[PDB]
């Protein structure tokens, strides 16, 4: 189901894209995951420590 | 030694932010180091106007709420940052933004100067939900480039401000995405040849056409410094 | 909000009380940024009073960790409202799911 | 860089640099520039490069 | 605009081949564009002169050996690569060997003339065992740009070579190694701008700063078709 999902929006079935680089123009060997997490903050902040 | 330069071709406006620039011949290997030089100098430093303070009467910190307003103060000043004017003379103006009646506040009405231009006049500021309500505001736009946030301007700055003027981040550079390629082009019988095709995307406040001349130039004054000496 | 659930974010976020839930139905009459007044319908009004509902939302508010409480309406001005739903979402919610 | 427990270094790499120790000395049997021959390690790099 | 830029501190010479350039401060994030377009600009662009092409009597292919010779002839055409070489009138010429006797061919033993120049005269090339051997072949020079392996040489040429012409790489651009580096540095108030070490090393033919400033004269003036 997840792959038909994948494939309703013209995005490769596997999961992985190609990237490039930043600073150097070129192109990373192998193809890499992409995709969206959900992350949270936590209240262990660095000011209340130091 | 068959040493070849470029010259800017084709400028094709898709609409009114997105743009493609051509640019050709290059010989080989060429392509990729200009691309990839100018890609990172235009993302950085190039300079635009944004909002920085922000005075409206009747309120005196930044986490009240009014009468007949439909946002409290926080969200008027998030939606603030975002705004996108043009500047041609100055380097810092004060508009004017004065409304009253239902319904919801535009920045089209905000009371034009002679000589600051508006981009796009149909950006929600604020919604208005009773008949008595009314909203009076004072903005300030300067000229600048990169990041800088609130914090560092409120310690550098030895000046005393009253109980009422609040602080907006600014982010003044204007280009948003930038993306290269390079193709094969047509010449006589020099098949050798290449092609590049810069598309760009941004608000408005830069024609691309400057923003490229821009970058060149900065470019070649930082090599310069690089020839000469040893 | 999140992107990928398990289906028990709304009930979480209502059950748990810190969204201000409409008592009986109506139509709203005055949205506020700390206020709003809704007016019921004819079918649920007891023939006493006028029949007009008002919530005060509870602006920025210290709670007992040192972190902010602050409740937003929902909802624009002259729409209808049927009993149960939310009004205003309120720290760490939004449109009644639990987005944290 | 010696453990007084046991003679046993202590500087150990870790867990990422041995990957990229890794993946670089290995082989595979078809890849480009097959059976040419160099003059030291540095036309190796920019051949590489 | 507020722009900044540097005052070189450092070129601290290690030989007649190597050196090392420090330069500080760049503002943040311009030493990764320069050392990059420099890099590539070395690498992969530079004219100079070189070998290519060997004419020896006596063999037939890569494989075959010579009586008398210490070495095969992948030895031979593996020494025949790094001679330095300067032409200054013509764009193409050709050498000619010839040898007797025992002992190390070096590079002075060849059949020099007026317009061309061999900065390593001690280079070696071949040993002879046997002195009843001689060696007796003829070279190939051009002038290029870039580097150009052979394999894309000999499937671009179908000509019916006589036999006896074997091919070597190019190398004519005169760059050994190249490489940068990028690391903080600090002007009063903000530790956030970047000095830039790049690591150079060249053969003969070039000293390192005459390199670096061809090179950024190369990319300078590709640019001035836009600045005015």
């Amino acid at each position: 189901e997840i792959k038909e999902l994948l494939k309703l929006g013209d995005l490769p079935t596997s999961g992985q894209i190609r990237l490039y680089d930043g600073r150097t123009g070129e192109q990373f060997e192998r193809p890499v995951t992409v995709g969206y997490m959900y992350m949270l903050k936590l209240n262990h902040l660095v000011d209340d420590k130091m | 030694t068959e040493f070849l330069k470029p010259r800017l071709v084709d400028i094709e406006q898709v609409s009114s932010t997105h743009a493609k620039v051509t640019l050709e011949p290059l010989e080989r290997g060429f392509g990729h180091t200009l691309g990839n030089a100018l890609r990172r100098i235009l993302l950085s430093s190039m300079p635009g106007c944004a909002v920085t303070e922000v005075e409206i009467d009747g309120v005196l910190h930044e986490y009240s709420t009014k009468e007949g307003v439909q946002e409290d103060i926080l969200e008027i000043l998030l939606n603030l940052k975002g705004l996108a004017v043009r500047v041609q003379g100055k380097d810092e103006v004060i508009l004017t933004l004065n409304k009253s009646g239902i319904g919801p506040v535009t920045a089209a009405d905000i009371t034009h100067d002679g000589d600051v231009e508006i981009v796009k006049p149909q950006h929600v500021i604020c919604h208005l939900t009773d008949e008595n309500a009314s909203i009076s505001m004072r903005i300030k736009v300067q000229r600048g480039r990169g990041y800088v946030p609130a914090s560092t301007r409120i310690h550098s700055e030895e000046d005393e401000r009253p109980i009422g003027r609040l602080l907006v981040d600014a982010c003044y550079s204007p280009v948003e995405r930038i993306a290269y390629n390079v193709e094969a082009a047509r010449v006589e019988q020099r098949t050798d040849l290449d092609k590049l095709v810069i598309e760009m995307e941004t608000n408005g406040t830069i024609d691309p056409e400057e923003a490229i001349r821009r970058a060149a130039t900065i470019l070649a004054e930082q090599l310069e410094a690089f020839v000469d000496l040893r | 909000k999140p992107l990928v659930g398990t289906g028990m974010e709304r009930a979480v976020a209502v059950d748990s009380g810190v969204t201000a839930v409409a008592k009986r139905g109506g139509v709203v009459q005055y949205v506020d940024a700390s206020r709003i007044v809704i007016k019921v319908n004819e079918d649920e009004m007891y023939p006493g009073e006028a029949g007009i509902d008002i919530y005060n939302l509870t602006k920025y508010t210290r709670s007992n960790q040192n972190t902010c409480i602050n409740q937003m309406p929902c909802v624009s001005l002259g729409e209808p409202v049927e009993r149960g739903d939310v009004l205003a979402d309120g720290p760490s919610t939004d449109l009644g799911e639990l987005a944290l | 860089i010696l453990s007084p427990a046991n003679g046993e270094p202590i500087i150990v790499p870790s867990q990422d640099v041995v990957l990229g120790l890794y993946y670089m000395t290995r082989d595979c049997v078809n890849a480009k520039g097959e059976g040419m021959v160099l003059t030291g390690p540095k036309e190796a790099e920019r051949l590489y490069r």
